[PDB]
């Protein structure tokens, strides 16, 4: 049950940190610079409108993928 | 002050034992050996290409935009080292290296004063079935194991966490079927 | 005129997916079909970085000394194409994608008019049995394949190159074994 | 039996260019770069005296494995 310590540690961890709000502002921020150095000429209207609507649909599944740490720690092997 | 000349010889063996090990058969023996061997020095190249880079990138002062990336080639690898800790581990429940030669989830082991029997098995069915015979041997699923001593009344499949103990029932010698210098044992799980 | 981060890049990425590739389970179908994906995307991106750097030797002129381990990776590479190769055209052979999402040496198919039964298994035995049982399904070695239509008298293991048929000689129901609701189908190669 | 076509030629071809003379010498040569290039101070008398005296061993036991086509190329996978 040892590595099932640690594993549930982390993803806490990291639920925790995603849990800020600036965390999603970086998110968007990082999402933008991603097509903004792409040589695609239409990125820039892909991430206007894919991302700027999607991302809380991301970031609010990984809120609920963060509320059970058995299971995500078990799709790794790391637990039961 | 440090010769990038090691980041393409290092990817180019890392390429070269990537390539060979994917082209290794795993019928024998010596050949799972092997291909575990390949294994073993390809994750040793892949951690030296990357702990290289990282300290090519740190050394021209690059390693801003990249540096969650790395760290995430290190989280990963920290889980392997530590999937690598549980199947030694796994190794000693059963006292044999098969869970090192072998990738399967479970493996059915039973142990006698003559050989530990261990041979891999992929999920907890509620029933097995161990075929001895044919010098004799038993397999499962295709999976063969020398025929050393006796069978035992209860086998236990082992995962990391899980122990599944199986009871036999039956015993199918070859004048219930017909199948010649054949013997089936089958195994039911315990509630 | 090749920009180095290239190299860089791909080499991260590559250590990116080898590390997710080995420490991604093979229990579930999505577990095994994301795996066959994430090692086809890390062979893309050694393809990548070896003839980027191929590409990067030649232009500095520094491909002479390393030349020939360059044509070791394209032609281990090539088998590894080649193997695909085999195994795509295998599942053709058994109108399945099993032998891609599976790395077995041989496997079991039998064919009905409502569904393609193809499971993994390691060697050609001279037995096989198949356990039919708990909504049902088949399994052999582990390996489990959901239950569609009957079982036939005449079931094929196929490797790229032979073509083992077995014959079902005895069958066991839930009244001579005691294992409820479990029913085992043997199956006696034929020579 | 198309595979195992190219794997015979392949394999009898490496027999063939192996079976110079001069494949010896540029494999000795090789091989005393190996460990000239070495920062091992001790891998001079290495090479002096393993690959001096066991290259003709690796040389016979390469020629009486290609003599086997089949062989090896069934360790491959590529036939039977």
């Amino acid at each position: 049950s040892l590595p099932c310590d640690i594993c549930k540690d982390v993803v806490t961890a990291a639920g925790d940190m995603l849990k800020d709000n600036a965390t999603e502002e970086e998110i968007l921020v990082y999402l933008e610079k991603t097509c903004d150095w792409l040589p695609k000429p239409n990125m820039s209207a892909s991430c206007k409108e894919i991302v700027d609507s999607y991302l809380p649909v991301i970031l609010d599944i990984i809120k609920g993928e963060m509320s059970r740490p058995g299971e995500v720690c078990s799709a790794l092997n790391l637990c039961e | 002050s440090l010769p990038f000349g090691w980041l393409i010889v290092g990817v180019a063996l890392l390429a070269v034992f990537q390539s060979a090990s994917k082209i290794i058969t795993l019928k024998k023996r010596w050949q799972l050996a092997l291909s575990k061997g390949v294994h073993f020095v390809c994750n040793l190249l892949l951690l030296f290409v990357t702990v290289y880079s990282h300290l090519l990138l740190v050394a021209a002062g690059l390693e801003a935009p990249f540096l969650y990336l790395y760290a995430l080639v290190y989280f990963l690898q920290s889980i392997n080292f530590v999937r690598i800790i549980m199947r030694l581990w796994l190794c000693w429940k059963c006292r044999s290296k098969n869970p090192l030669l072998y990738d399967a989830n479970y493996f059915l082991c039973w142990h006698t004063n003559c050989y530990d029997y261990c041979i891999p098995y992929n999920s907890v069915t509620s029933s097995i079935v161990i075929t001895s015979g044919d010098e004799h041997d038993y397999q499962i699923g295709g999976y063969t194991e020398k025929w050393e001593s006796g069978v035992k009344d209860c086998v236990v499949l082992h995962s990391y966490f899980t122990s599944d103990y199986y009871q036999l029932y039956s015993t199918q010698l070859s004048t219930d079927t017909g199948v010649e210098h054949v013997t089936f044992f089958i195994y039911n799980k315990i509630v």
